[PDB]
RNA sequence: GAGAGUUUGAUCCUGGCUCAGGAUGAACGCUAGCGAUAGGCUUAACACAUGCAAGUCGAGGGGCAGCGGCGACCGGCGCACGGGUGCGUAACGCGUAUGCAACUUGCCUUACAGAGGGGGAUAACCCGCGGACUAAAACCGCAUACACUUGUAUUAUUGCAUGAUAUUACAAGGAAAUAUAUAGCUGUAAGAUAGGCAUGCGUCCCAUUAGCUUGUUGGUGAGGUAACGGCUCACAAGGCGACGAUGGGUAGGGGAACUGAGAGGUUUAUCCCCCACACUGGUACUGAGACACGGACCAGACUCCUACGGGAGGCAGCAGUGAGGAAUAUUGGUCAAUGGGCGAGAGCCUGAACCAGCCAAGUCGCGUGAAGGAAGACAGUCUAAGGAUUGUAAACUUCUUUUAUACGGGAAUAGGCGAUACGAGUAUUGCAUUGAAUGUACCGUAAGAAACAGCAUCGGCUAACUCCUGCCAGCAGCGAUACGGAGGAUGCGAGCGUUAUCCGGAUUUAUUGGGUUUAAAGGGUGCGUAGGUUGUUCGGUAAGUCAGCGGUGGAGCGCUCAACGUUCAGCCUGCCGUUGAAACUGC
């Protein structure tokens, strides 16, 4: 299927992942079809996102893995339960907090 | 590498005072050897009286001038010679000469920006602070080659004895670095 | 030529020649001492050390011996490596000192790394 | 082993189905009589929809079978 | 964006050759301290033995002989990926750009409908390769679905020819899975993802390779396929070729990488995309998907074991070993991180991957000490003087680094409280192979740490002794300011040289950018086919040409510094679509 998941391009120790969306079928650095950002672990850890494109990707259906589904819950990804219209139509602001 | 060989043998050859003061300065001064030129005899003469007086080999003295040309080429290679920790810390005078620098250098000795570093080729950028390590500082070596000396005969050091720190304001102009070398000629020599 | 005549034909590059083409792109073949014999060079007047030797890739050449005083004899496993003599015809190939059968020169005190001596 | 076996079961579970509807065509393609093809028609289609869904041949493959058959019905 | 030598007694040209530079998954000789970050059978799709590499589900079923969970069996999913190799292949294989109104698509998401009723075997078990009973989310009917398929229509709307999309109808036919709220099951549609087919242009030499083809070219019909089609099967005759058909030889192809001011060129070492393959051929089968990489059957080598009745392997997965070779490493650790497979989850597995070990080892960085100390002893060249030489010897400090000790990060992030009743947002819990590894700190010490090449010209660097053949060389050549040693000198420096390969200078293939009287080079001379070129002028067109609009394909930050990682400004100037212009070429 359609996954969210983290190539390693970095150095030897020190890991810099690529947010894409790939292929489950493709290698773990090769092919995938659209870069949404980058992660470094190595910080105190910064996380570049595509808001937009990670919510195109999660709203088709999109998998993502452990650690990604971790990254899209930070910087509020997951939102789409609250932009589901679940019987409102104003929009939240929680990412002051 | 590093030469650490005779350092008079060299000073006989160039002729100029590269190291410093010394008695065969005036006495039996000639080129070395029992038996002791064309325009690449100079031309060698000059670019081994840099790296000499540098303590730079030759491939850092080659990326040096290939990252001088990069970014007059000549012109700015000697100031790009000048910024180094080794030659600051000299130029400071806390030591007494540029073998000294490097050895207090390499040594945990020396801080930039509050952080020590210990690699004796770090280029130092204008508007910077070098200043001795505050567990170093009441060494017996330490303080008479900056403490009565006190030249300071440069307009781009700021001191502040106060701190034992020093400032570099700004990359000196061709004319206001003491050193005897024609620039034109080593970037002849490596065109 | 003009132009619609390169249109048609076109220009032709040929194809620079090796200098040892025995090795076969290699930088050292090995080889046995078929025949080991001395010759005369072509306003010298010397008597130059050469070994036939059969090369492992089916080649059969003269080697050149560098240096006095050689252990070589008949049926001797070599390393050849490039390099030709001006003053001799035929020869192409020098025998590396020090390595395999041969052995390196006694009593050398410079040069030693190119004939295989080692620190004294 | 488990393997080999499964594949023979499955191989001779298929080839009862495809060989009986295979047969089947075989014997509608040299009926005559209008009636005959009409009132023989539906259980034809049923064995050879029942095969498609349950993917031994191929559903574009039971549709061009069916069109087939009905076009030729509709010309006696 | 450059040159040097070399034909002569001495010139000026022409022309080849040789050096000088830069780069290697290179090898060899001499000599070797450390750290970081790369790379590691280039020779043969060579042989061997051992182990691992693809399993998982007890929330599917019969059993428990094993204390809860599980050996084994039936069943679901996966093993077509990840990983390896470059044999074969001048081809819609690949690159670039499109089309499918001739296509398929498990797992994933969303929307709409439904999950009602039954019956056979059979594995294991039992009893001796045979006999009997067994269960289903295994297998197969029946009921239902007009959202689907098929056939016949009506109303349309609209295309690019064959036509396509929707409605309104009749007819026939086609499903399921339930288990302990969760996990789910079936049909249909849309999306997403992945494949398939067909196209325009580009894609190596040989004419000491000139005709090739007989389902070959087209039409009718039928069959077959996911799908069009000579894909296959039962009239006309064609089609393709000097813009190179056909035949032969050699290559996997691109981005990269290297290298040239540019023109470009070389080569696929690591990395990424596509293709082909799995000892050699043939056939398929199962599957949503197969050249089936740890699946069959048969036919061929070859190799191994039996106990002569019979059976096994393919090492182009990761590691030992042997051989070939100039030459390339551990039968290592962990799933902690990333990515996969299965599972409701916990979790299990992963020779992918993270790491470590070995290797002058490609690149980068550091050390082998810092400041003073007069002209010791021992070497040379001249009995004194000069070179070694401030060099040693002591006397004063410092520890990068090595050693012994301690602290030791980071890579590790993932019960209630709204409530839409489920998403989702918030606490807690263990979790590091690397690993005494970075780093920090403490004693007592310069203590443990420098080679290699060449010094007569080109070129930086000269005395004496040998030899006077032995020798050396890139050239002028010497056989010595050229051979061998000793003293000094000059390069570079944990490296220095030798060999092999590729580029530039080379304009030594010259479109940019060469020539043909005498240096190589005008056909013996004409006529003429294909082809190339076209006086002047008036209008059309828009093929070349030009322009616009779309689509596609240096500055920071972190490594203590640097190599190196990483981000944005910045080219896309190649291809395609769509609008305009008409001076020149073409018609
Ligand atoms: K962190
Ligand atoms: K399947
Ligand atoms: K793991
Ligand atoms: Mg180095
Ligand atoms: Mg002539
Ligand atoms: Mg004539």
């Amino acid at each position: 299927a359609t996954k969210i998941r983290l190539q390693r391009h970095g150095r030897k120790g020190y890991a810099f992942y690529k947010i894409v969306v790939a292929d489950s079928r493709a290698p773990r650095d090769g092919k995938f079809i659209e870069r949404i950002g980058s992660y470094n672990p190595n910080t105190n850890a910064t996380i570049d996102l595509n808001f937009e494109r990670a919510l195109y990707w999660i709203g088709v259906g999109a998998q993502p893995t452990d650690t990604a589904r971790n990254i899209l819950s930070r910087e509020g990804v997951l939102m789409m339960k609250h932009l589901l219209g679940g019987v409102k139509k104003g929009a939240f602001d929680q990412a002051a907090a | 590498a590093r030469y650490t060989g005779p350092k008079s043998k060299i000073a006989r050859k160039f002729g100029d005072p590269i190291f410093g003061a010394d008695k065969v300065l005036s006495k039996k001064n000639y080129p070395p050897g029992q038996h002791g030129t064309s325009e690449y005899g100079l031309q060698l003469r000059e670019k081994q009286k840099a790296k000499y007086t540098y303590g730079v080999l030759e491939k850092q003295f080659r990326h040096l001038f290939h990252r001088a040309q990069r970014a007059v080429t000549g012109e700015l290679l000697i100031q790009f010679l000048e910024a180094r920790l080794d030659n600051v810390v000299f130029r400071l005078g806390i030591a007494p000469t540029r073998s000294a620098a490097r050895q207090l250098v390499s040594h945990r000795h020396i801080t930039v920006d509050g952080s020590v570093v210990n690699i004796p080729s770090y280029s130092v950028k204008p508007g910077q602070v070098i200043g001795v390590r505050e567990r170093s500082k009441s060494l017996e070596v330490i303080a008479d080659a900056l403490t009565g000396f006190n030249h300071s005969k440069y307009p781009w050091m700021e001191w502040d004895q106060s701190s034992l720190s020093g400032k570099l304001l700004h990359m000196p102009d061709r004319t206001d670095i003491p050193e005897n070398i024609k620039e034109q000629l080593i970037v002849e020599l490596y065109s | 030529p003009t132009i619609q005549q390169l249109v048609r034909k076109g220009r032709e590059s040929f194809a620079d020649k090796s200098k040892s083409p025995a090795l076969n792109s290699c930088p050292q073949r090995r080889g046995v001492c078929v025949r080991v014999y001395t010759t005369t060079p072509k306003p010298n007047s010397a008597m130059r050390k050469v070994a036939r030797v059969r090369l492992t890739n089916s080649k059969e050449v003269n080697a050149y011996i560098p240096g006095e005083g050689h252990n070589l004899q008949e049926h001797s496993i070599v390393l050849v490596r490039g390099g030709r003599v001006k003053d001799l015809p035929g020869v192409r190939y020098h025998i590396v000192r020090g390595t395999l059968d041969t052995a390196g020169v006694n009593g050398r005190t410079q040069r030693r790394s190119k004939y295989g001596a080692k620190r004294p | 082993e488990k393997r080999i076996r499964q594949t023979n079961a499955r191989r001779l579970h298929n080839r009862y189905y495809a060989r009986t509807a295979r047969n089947a065509v075989k014997a509608f393609r040299a009926l005559t009589d209008r009636t005959e093809a009409e009132k023989k028609y539906p259980v034809l289609a049923s064995m050879l929809d029942r095969l498609a869904g349950k993917n031994i041949i191929h559903k574009n493959k039971a549709a061009n079978l069916k069109s087939k058959l009905a076009r030729r019905i509709n010309t006696l």
